[PDB]
């Protein structure tokens, strides 16, 4: 039978360390060369995670050296234990490995989104049909407030592009957007190419840099107290870990590089509106600019429903008009 | 002692011992009788068939599934169902063998008490467990966190379980599955004439839904491409004889996942009750739940889900988090696989609900043992 | 000018004018060819009769219905049907009049298609509009919800539709109706020796069904009188004067459309597929279908099914509703009514389907157009 | 010229002339869209349908409600509310009388924003002003100081106002009312085995909230009670005339507003934020709030919820204090009651806002005029 396991956990962290260590599909021993090895292959940040929320304790590593029997009557827990204490600076691996898969896979997320933001940043402060739109819509707008004191005006903010859709005709289906869209499709159909400037200001950032620029400077201070406690670890350490650690640190130092680059092109769209800086002038201008683009083509295509309705209409009075 | 593990599934019924890999009898939950007259004298007729035997000689029973929508309709049908999965099928004693069984989420408390009472009375145990299907799934996963998109033939469920404790209210239950696809795709197979009134048919069709249906990645796209070309017909050969051919409903069927109102089921989309399901629990543990998507049963056994899954969360969350689909090949056994691992372990003993217990507090010991 | 509405019916096709009461040329659709040979020179021996003159010498002819439960079988003999509807019965142009066609629910497509087709390239028209049945009959109803059993001579469908709008997921469709009862009453008559094996003799059994047979209220006390006494025995002269006497089939045969396990269909009864139809639908809606029963085709010309499936459904429904059976006397020929109901609107004048549409989109602006 | 008071809450509006007691127009805030797609004539049928219309035919419309926790979501279908609370309920032009609306506290400001450009571009008044409704509830009330709990649809909210002079720090706002009481409760009946998953069957829910549950006086005694007899069980007859029984659920439904942690949410019960309002507050004013706590809004009608707050808040306040819960039958109506009051008032003339002042200062002048 054996029931006596000498297992000095309780219940439930064996369980959950007996729930964890049964995916592998494999010995323990294994484990234990992946954790030395400083194999990343199986080792994703969920299993890391697991891993280290069931951590041996003070008293448990205590009770693992203190047996002095056969290892044989340990369970599958206490001998994982115990290869797991038999590996020197396990805990530092484990953070290693957890550290590295973790900055690929933020660096993997933060850095397309902002070579995204800082094209966004660069396009918006050199587009080409935007001053002549702007000047279009200043114009119908200077003849439409012609007697009050908002008209007879050389400019407008980049809040007014979300106020286009808010002023109606008569019909109260035809806005101010639809109708200067409808002139422009006769006239001036360069500017029906204006998103493809908008294009990368297109999807906006749609997250907050802030909360990606602390999760990058808090991954790039872990990874410089990581890679200084493996620079007092022993040198197999160091040969398995440094130069990971160090194209983390070069790639983070990079993307620091690229946030300064994307508060300069945000200082200077702040210069581009004539606002200051010291309002938002990064995620709501990315976020306006990401309405006007989806009212933009949504104008586009209501004008083009309705283009395609009134010319259907005119083919069913045609027909009705010959029978 | 060897346990046995046995999911009692609304579509198929999966049992076997404890531990091991694979489930020893996989066999769907049907019960045929005889429709028509029989004539001949002897030869052992039987009054009822049960489970593939009723399967071979469909086409001269009627057929009735005792579980509907993850809900034991007919509990005789059931108490069918068991007997012969204890005594054909595995060919066990029940009196020697502890069980554990599966329930779905949101399941009525009565039918908890008749399956205790039944499973302690009629086949009387030494011991049972019920556990939850989408917890079993994550424990196929192997991660104790992790929200586990559940679909069998009646039910479909979204259930986010973290640190394994199962979130009671930010579990969602939408009762569209496999066999509302079956009837949606009995209905539009008559667009091409092939009629299926019988329930032989919905068996024929169903292996239809099994062997050719595929998730769309894009629906309009495939729809314009089976529009334009010919090219997603594909021939299938009935028993008879006869080829059929069919089109674009190859992806039609499983739009109704998606798309609930081809039905007329006016609900919201399963990627829409996952993400539902995600912004009913905490802001701190959505992180975790974004990128540990388990998707189990063999419903989401189609070779389009993944993806067209994954694109539809990421249109829906934002994208600061990531977005990780779990999708194991052995998903369709897995509640049984992750029985299977609940089965042999040492802290489960204490756990297991006794005949004493039974006894003692009535059928009514698994509401307050079992979640 | 003058729209034309022809019921293309399963056994017999109705035609006449929009805004007319009666509709004016009532004849079935069958196709005799000679079988036997000819022996006289000239004489205009033609080769196939259609209708009226295929049911006087029917004798010589084997007779063909080219549709079969709802489907066009042989597109040449219905191309026979309406030339002989076009230019012999009704005697009108087709290229200056609209045309009205109604069809079956859940039919398949290509059918419509190839209606569409000839409409269009055979028989071209101005206009022309394909519509649901069971939509024409309430609108000969004249009230703008209900539910409607339409039951002709191949398909017997059940549709609900409420504040006009129409619920497509508890359409019912169930392909048993008279001819089936018919050939069930030539089964049946071989009992007391009548054989009948021809299709004169098919169209005489049809006949003896429409003038003798009944739906009786409960079958059991009706099969036990008839058992017990010959009271409800009738007697039947064949045109060459041989007198036939039945008893108990003349409510044996329409029991079959109650009880579908007499010709050995699975499906339940009419008023069970009635029943399955209502609670698909919505649970606000359901109160209005209970008192608002549409009953029309020939098949609903039984003098007993009205009482009967108001027993039945009141049998079926919770006890609290109100149960209400409507039968108008001219339910045979309402889906013309309806149709000569519809077509004479200003409003359904935009609706009609031209010929700039077809040869803008092909045949398949009617399946965008029409429901 | 005779003012008009339109209190536009959450789930209802209650409309009609200032200067009067019952208001004149009670209808639910709700937009009734056609779910299933269908043209036919109709005689001219409606696009949309709003309040008692779109509850009317409430089986087959997609019911959208435009303010969610009093905030509008779909303001072209608030511009309906108020077209259909304008020119249909009460059948008056906005251009020739005075309109007086109501507002949540802690409003995000684009509301307000584009509640000032809809009532003065579109629906253009002589003149308007937005108030906040829990000081419309102390005007109905009478008196000048007293806390006042507002509870409508989406918002609960706590005021304190001593002497005229309402203390903004200490407003707190709750965003839990009747439409989560009424989506609890449908959470909580598929206990018995009753399922409701339509926004119809939402109406039938709160309509089963509205009459047959009631706060329990104490909840353990009341559980207690209902787990020992079925005394407390309470039946309601369903519109397909089906009759459901149900017990503890009378009174687990209000005591979300007492607990918030059975759906989850983490703040704490009214009583412990009235408690908290009123320490927020100076010390010396504490005797006239606790004197003076007054209860309004519909969501505050059932029966035992002054008994309930009175036991909660003299639990929590010390002893000495004399604790008075003002509970008038007319707390539904309040809000409207105070607001023509307020309307009714000659002082109150000079602080309207006029056309001009719109003109002049953009849609602007609303933050520094209104509170
Ligand atoms: N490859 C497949 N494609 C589509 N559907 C499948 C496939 N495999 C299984 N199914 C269906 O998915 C359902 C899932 O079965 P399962 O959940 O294991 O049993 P149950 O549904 O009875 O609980 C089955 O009823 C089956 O009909
Ligand atoms: N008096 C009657 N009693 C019972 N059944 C009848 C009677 N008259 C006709 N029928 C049945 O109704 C059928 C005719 O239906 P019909 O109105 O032509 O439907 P459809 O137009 O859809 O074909 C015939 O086949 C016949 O069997
Ligand atoms: N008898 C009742 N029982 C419980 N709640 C009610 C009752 N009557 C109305 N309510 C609630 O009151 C709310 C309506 O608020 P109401 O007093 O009409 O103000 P408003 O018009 O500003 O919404 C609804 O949320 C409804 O749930
Ligand atoms: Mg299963
Ligand atoms: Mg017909
Ligand atoms: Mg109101």
């Amino acid at each position: 039978k054996e029931p006596k396991e000498i297992t000095f956990l309780d219940a439930k962290k064996s369980l959950n360390l007996n729930i964890f260590l049964k995916q592998f599909k494999c010995s323990n021993e294994e484990v234990a060369a992946m954790i030395r090895a400083g194999d990343t292959t199986k080792f994703d940040v969920e299993v890391l995670k697991q891993l280290l929320k069931l951590l041996p304790e003070k008293h448990e590593i205590e009770n693992l050296r203190a047996f002095t029997e056969e290892r044989a009557k340990l369970a599958s827990a206490d001998h994982f234990y115990l290869l797991l204490l038999a590996i020197p600076c396990y805990q530092l691996r484990i953070e290693c490995m957890l550290l590295c898969e973790g900055a690929a896979a933020v660096l993997d997320m933060v850095r397309p989104k902002a070579q995204l933001v800082l094209a966004a940043c660069e396009s918006l402060l050199t587009s080409r049909q935007l001053p002549i739109f702007c000047q279009l819509i200043l114009r119908i707008g200077n003849f439409l407030n012609y007697g009050s004191h908002t008209g007879d005006a050389d400019g407008f903010k980049i809040s007014t592009l979300l106020k286009l859709t808010e002023t109606k005709s008569q019909q109260n289906r035809v806005t101010l957007l639809h109708h200067v869209l409808e002139e422009a499709e006769k006239s001036h159909p360069d500017l029906l190419q204006l998103p493809r400037d908008l294009e990368q200001p297109s999807q906006a950032a749609g997250i907050n840099l802030e909360i990606i620029r602390s999760e990058a400077s808090s991954n790039l201070k872990k990874l410089l107290e990581t890679e200084r406690k493996v620079s007092a670890s022993v040198a197999e350490v160091q040969e398995q870990y440094t130069e990971r650690l160090q194209a983390s640190i070069s790639a983070f130092r990079a993307l620091d590089e690229l946030f300064e680059a994307i508060e300069q092109k945000q200082r200077e769209l702040a210069d581009y509106l004539c606002e200051d800086a010291q309002q938002l002038s990064l995620e709501d201008t990315f976020s306006t600019m990401k309405a006007f683009r989806d009212l933009f083509l949504r104008a586009l295509k209501e004008n083009k429903d309705r283009k395609e309705q009134a010319a259907k209409a005119e083919r069913r009075k045609q027909q009705l008009a010959e029978e | 002692t060897t346990a046995l593990v046995c999911d009692n599934g609304s579509g198929l019924v999966k049992a076997g011992f404890a531990g091991d890999d694979a489930p020893r009898a996989v066999f769907p939950s049907i019960v045929g009788r005889p429709r028509h007259q029989g004539v001949m004298v002897g030869m052992g007729q039987k009054d009822s068939y049960v489970g593939d035997e009723a399967q071979s000689k469909r086409g001269i029973l009627t057929l009735k599934y005792p579980i509907e929508h993850g809900i034991i309709t007919n509990w005789d049908d059931m108490e069918k169902i068991w007997h012969h999965t204890f005594y054909n099928e595995l060919r066990v004693a029940p009196e020697e063998h502890p069980t554990l069984l599966t329930e779905a989420p949101l399941n009525p408390k009565a039918n908890r008490e008749k399956m205790t009472q039944i499973m302690f009375e009629t086949f009387n145990v030494p011991a049972m467990y019920v556990a939850i299907q989408a917890v079993l799934s994550l424990y196929a996963s192997g991660r104790t966190t992790g929200i586990v998109l559940d679909s069998g033939d009646g039910v479909t469920h979204n259930v986010p379980i973290y640190e394994g404790y199962a979130l009671p209210h930010a579990i969602m239950r939408l009762d569209l599955a496999g066999r509302d696809l079956t009837d949606y795709l009995m209905k539009i197979l008559t667009e091409r004439g092939y009629s299926f009134v019988t329930t032989a048919e919905r068996e024929i069709v169903r292996d239809i839904k099994e062997k050719l249906c595929y998730v769309a990645l894009d629906f309009e796209n495939e729809m314009a491409t089976a529009a334009s070309s010919s090219s997603l017909e594909k021939s299938y050969e009935l028993p008879d004889g006869q080829v059929i051919t069919i089109g674009n409903e190859r992806f039609r069927c499983p739009e109704t996942l998606f798309q609930p109102s081809f039905i007329g089921m006016e609900s919201a989309g399963i990627h829409e009750t996952t993400y539902n399901s995600i912004m009913k629990c905490d802001i701190d543990i959505r992180k975790d739940l974004y990128a540990n998507n388990v998707m189990s049963g063999g419903t989401t056994m189609y070779p389009g889900i993944a993806d067209r899954m994954q694109k539809e969360i990421t249109a829906l969350a934002p994208s600061t988090m990531k977005i990780k689909i779990i999708a194991p090949p052995e998903r369709k056994y897995s509640v049984w696989i992750g029985g299977s691992i609940l089965a042999s372990l040492s802290t489960f003993q204490q756990m297991w609900i006794t005949k004493q217990e039974y006894d003692e507090a009535g059928p009514s010991i698994v509401h307050r043992k079992c979640f």
